[PDB]
């Protein structure tokens, strides 16, 4: 709408903006991330991991 | 006939039982804040 900002999803946390110059609607997905699991054979085997 | 070979009848349940994560489709909001 002409007089909102930004926006929000169903769980209160910013999903969009109003670029204050272009008046551009933006969607903001957050950068990628994870976990991290390290697959070893064990150090009494090899040190290879993946 | 159809993929993944199930039944007709398992083809149902998983079709009357959805998933509605508060997110997007992802190929692999989407991953939440932290949460995976
Ligand atoms: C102020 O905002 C206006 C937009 O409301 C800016 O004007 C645009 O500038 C871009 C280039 O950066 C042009 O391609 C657009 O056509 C312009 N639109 C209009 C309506 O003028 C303007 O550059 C901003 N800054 C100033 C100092 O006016
Ligand atoms: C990974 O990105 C490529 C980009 O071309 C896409 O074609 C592929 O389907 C993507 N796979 C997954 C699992 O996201």
């Amino acid at each position: 709408l002409p007089f909102q900002q930004f926006g929000r999803d169903i769980v209160d946390t910013t999903d969009a903006v109003r670029d204050p110059q272009t008046l551009e609607i933006l969607d903001i997905t957050p950068c990628s991330f994870g976990g991290v699991s390290v697959i070893t054979p064990g150090t009494n085997t090899s040190n290879q991991v993946a | 006939s159809k993929p993944s070979k199930r039944s007709p009848i398992e083809d149902l349940l998983f079709n009357k039982v959805t998933l509605a994560d508060a997110g997007f489709i992802k190929q692999y909001a989407q991953k939440f804040n932290g949460l995976t």
